[PDB]
């Protein structure tokens, strides 16, 4: 009679959670973070006349 | 094997979520066209406009009333405004009609003004509404950032200060914006009464003032979250490996031999003393006349 | 400096806690079988 | 010879969907649940003039 | 009045389909190994 | 049984990523109004061409 | 203009004119704006935001 020998399972996952946000054609905060700062990026904001 | 108890940790994915406020003037110019039978607006130019923390601190935050005028810079030019273009005053605060649990809203003005004029001429008109609004802010890691329930991005970490070392942290505004008072006493706009003090950030943004009560960022955010806390776990000492066995969770986590020094993680402060308690709270309710300690 | 990531999932250490049972049950059964053989 | 006794397995989640629907800045439909009622909050669009 | 929350795995309850089964048949064997003895 | 080598495939759920570059042009119109003691900005159409 | 996201514009001024008490004057501003953007593009590849 031989023995059950041990095993070792690994966490497998088959997408990650960045995959599963990875499936639509927009993400709403990263347009809206890089396009609420056009005035900082492309103006002076700051000196006035 | 080792008995014991544990208590297990997993990453924070959650967003920072803290509260603050925003000041800022409606200010909208509509140009009527008055017709023979009938008038057309054939403009509505509305913006947002800040309130400089002046007049926040000296007038809000004082007597619970805002300027009927407003004053600000568009185009790089200082621009005013007057509503119904009269004399400016200073009205009270009302409530919002909607101000239910949370998401508060004071203001002035209930009505915006227009003229339409003699038949075959263009009138223009202008209103100006004080708006403050009590909104959630949230910010994500690395927090050098966060957006408001009105739906703006502040390019400011939230622990931008000026004491504690918080002058280095990330920020895309100039330094003229932005001002912290040390043992600020807000006004609630409700019960006409004074909070108690805090340091309270206030940055004046193109399109609003933003202001938050100030916390350092060691006490506020943490990489590692408590998953599950297990009074009874059994710690073996496979081939190479230790085995941590939960039997009333029916789990079984798989470490190496060697300890994990949390030094080498992020914002790791909370787990020592966070689990200390938890642990000497399981203890001292379980296992205080059995076991002891090793 | 780094960032610990985790899982979505525990079915893993489940299926650990269930085989490690099953497997030391079985095998000290199996053992006294043999030695009363 | 004993006998293997009963287990029960519990439902354990890492993170719930609400969890997982917590990670961004920000969130389309809240900003837009928020910010379209501006003119129902803050002005009187039932009189007339 | 309340809502009913349901988990997004049926994976516990596949490992408790799959513990039933072992445990029930294992304990049958065993019990008829120690019948014969 | 057969010992053997194998590649397991997944459905891609991703979108597809590349670069490309936005050549734009920013046409801000302003209309001011000088008054007694200060100026207004009664306009200012911005539009991206 | 860190690492990836560049945009290269050719002007930080926005132009605007106020005129003599009691009249409207009117400015424009016209700013070259070309960036380096990350398309994306999802099945069936009939379009990209």
């Amino acid at each position: 009679l031989t023995l059950l020998k041990d095993r070792e399972f690994m966490p497998l996952r088959v997408y990650t959670r960045d995959e599963l946000r990875d499936t639509g054609l927009l993400d709403y905060s990263e347009i809206q973070r890089r396009n609420q700062m056009h005035s900082l990026r492309f103006y002076d904001i700051d000196k006035v006349v | 094997f080792t008995e014991g108890i544990a208590v297990v940790y997993k990453e924070n994915i959650a967003a920072y979520k803290f509260k603050a406020t925003v000041y800022y003037k409606d200010v909208i110019v509509s140009t009527a066209w008055a017709g023979s039978s009938y008038t057309q607006i054939t403009n509505r130019y509305a913006d947002r406009v800040p309130i400089p923390v002046s007049e926040i601190t000296d007038t809000i935050d004082k007597f619970g009333k805002c300027s009927s005028k407003a004053t600000y810079v568009r185009n790089n030019h200082k621009v005013e405004a007057f509503n119904e273009d009269k004399n400016p005053q200073d009205m009270p605060l009302i409530a919002s009609k909607y101000n239910s649990v949370g998401s508060k809203a004071w203001h002035t003005t209930n009505d915006t003004y227009m003229v339409a004029g003699t038949p075959g001429t263009y009138r223009t008109g202008t209103s100006v509404n004080c708006i403050i609004e009590e909104v959630e802010a949230r910010s994500i890691f690395p927090y050098d950032s966060f957006g408001l329930s009105t739906g703006d991005i502040i390019y400011m970490s939230p622990f931008f200060g000026l004491r504690d070392g918080a002058y280095r942290e990330h920020s895309n505004y100039a330094m003229d914006r932005f001002h912290q008072f040390e043992g600020y006493r807000q006004r609630d706009l409700d019960t006409r009464a004074l909070l108690e003090p805090a340091a309270r950030n206030f940055l004046v943004t193109p399109h609003l003032t933003v202001g938050w009560n100030w916390k350092p960022k060691r006490t506020e955010v943490c990489s590692l979250v408590k998953w599950r806390e297990v009074e009874d776990v059994v710690r073996d000492e496979y081939a190479h490996n230790f085995r941590f066995t939960m039997k009333t969770l029916s789990t079984t986590f798989i470490s190496e031999t060697n300890e994990f020094n949390l030094n080498q993680i992020h914002l790791s402060q909370c787990v020592k003393e966070e689990a200390r308690a938890i642990i000497n709270r399981i203890y001292t309710t379980r296992y205080n006349s059995s076991h002891v300690r090793t | 400096n780094r960032t610990i990531t985790t899982t979505s999932s525990v079915e893993f250490a489940m299926l650990q806690f269930t085989y490690d049972h099953i497997q030391e049950h079985v095998n000290e059964m199996l053992a006294r079988i043999s030695s009363s053989w």
